[PDB]
DNA sequence: GGATGACGATT
DNA sequence: CGCGGTAGCAGTAGG
DNA sequence: GGATGACGATT
DNA sequence: CGCGGTAGCAGTAGG
């Protein structure tokens, strides 16, 4: 339910949440390839999956 | 970066070890060099710390123009980022940062003998590296590998 | 992670001798390290590609370094063998090169 | 400002002394978020806001 | 034959040297795990691949 | 009137 | 360069 | 005596 | 979670 169901509030499940985080966390204004920004985000947010 | 095809090992191995050799007396030099720069950096740090202590210098207001000016007619040499002097009169001339740069700490007696110290090292070391063959340094690694190796054969022989 | 092992056999002093490949208006890793003995002759490699093949074998790193010395000494190589680590069986050479 | 008057000397003087003074004046600590500190670590902060600044600032233009 | 094929110095194809290059860019003596370093080193070292 | 499939984050 | 398998729910569509 | 497969970095 | 296709060379093994 936590991982699939969103919350209300800003409409994100984790994984989403833990994108964007990571996308504030770094400099996201220059771009980067995608096989690059996952392993980040799931680096610096502790994903799991 | 010619492809090419050896016929015994050992001229693989030779051909290895002259690049080697050389790069071990380019090394060495190259050390030297930056050393020497660091020498001089670390001096005068020192002879502007002292010379504010002594108050023949005073950096306290007085705009930064003619702070620079007094600066470069005391001798004192710019600094660029890699650390190479300039004593000539940007990234091609070096600028005074490495003594306005400096956190006021270093202007605590503390801080000045710890920066004196640190010049005696660096050339402590230039002075022990000057003294060394390219063989020489070159034989070092070789047996401080040795050891790392030998510890490298004793945790793969656990894991196994 | 990195190997306790790797940053002696790679030098760290070495680094700013190697001249670093300029890729995509940026600095990139150089063209060639240079490790304090062959790697070449420790690991090996295999390739293909075109027109070129290769392989080479893997060899002892004591022996590597006993002919390193005799090179520092102008004394006479000793002829080394394929080597393996933690590698139980016997190697006969039966051909120069075979 | 208290240094430009002289009224202020860090030259020579071993930091404890400084803090001393520093502290005798009403100055107040500073941790890293920037949260102020007057009760006299993190939790109590350091002058860190007032040595730690580059020679520069002491340049009237800083 | 550049990508296949080793240099006779350290014994490596382009590949390998970039992903050593990276573990000294960064500092590899606490683990991280691959899926990430990859990307890293394929980030900063301009890896097309 | 029961079965199959879409959607999505994870194995 | 690319393809495939499974869970879990609510409701829609297909025979 | 011709065919198939292993090895490895890349699609 | 997992599986598959192709290039390119030298030499070995299988029928």
């Amino acid at each position: 339910n936590i991982r699939s169901i969103p919350n209300v509030l800003d409409g994100f499940k984790p994984g989403q949440r833990k994108v964007l985080y990571g996308c504030f966390k770094k400099n996201l204004k220059s771009e980067l390839k995608v096989a690059q920004l996952a392993p980040y985000v799931s680096e610096c947010t502790a994903y799991h999956h | 970066g010619k492809i090419k095809k050896y016929n015994s090992v050992n001229e693989i191995l030779s051909e290895f070890y002259y690049v080697r050799l050389e790069y071990y007396q380019k090394r060495k030099d190259h050390m030297s060099e930056r050393l020497q720069w660091e020498v001089e950096k670390y001096s005068f740090q020192v002879k502007f710390i002292k010379m504010i202590i002594e108050k023949e210098l005073t950096v306290t207001n007085k705009p930064r123009n003619a702070i620079i000016q007094e600066l470069e007619n005391l001798g004192f040499p710019r600094f660029n980022k890699e650390g190479k002097p300039y004593y000539g009169s940007e990234e091609l001339y070096g600028t005074y940062e490495y003594l306005l740069g400096m956190r006021i700490w270093s202007l605590t007696k503390e801080r000045y003998q710890k920066l004196l110290k640190q010049k005696q090292e660096k050339e402590t070391e230039l002075e022990n590296l000057l003294k060394l063959s390219a063989k020489d340094i070159w034989n070092t690694d070789l047996k401080a590998f040795e050891v790392g190796y030998q510890e490298f054969l004793q945790r793969d022989a656990e894991a196994r | 992670e990195l190997n306790k092992l790797t940053r002696k056999i790679f030098h760290p002093a070495d680094d700013p001798l190697y001249k670093y490949i300029q890729e995509d208006e940026k600095t990139v890793e150089p063209e060639w390290y240079l490790p304090i003995l062959p790697m070449i002759l420790v690991n090996g490699a295999e390739g293909i590609g075109t027109g070129w093949s290769t392989y080479i074998p893997p060899f002892n790193p004591l022996e590597i370094i006993k002919n390193i010395r005799h090179l520092m000494n102008d004394e006479e190589l000793e002829q080394m063998h394929p080597w393996f680590r933690g590698w139980t069986g016997t190697i006969e050479e039966i051909e120069p090169l075979r």
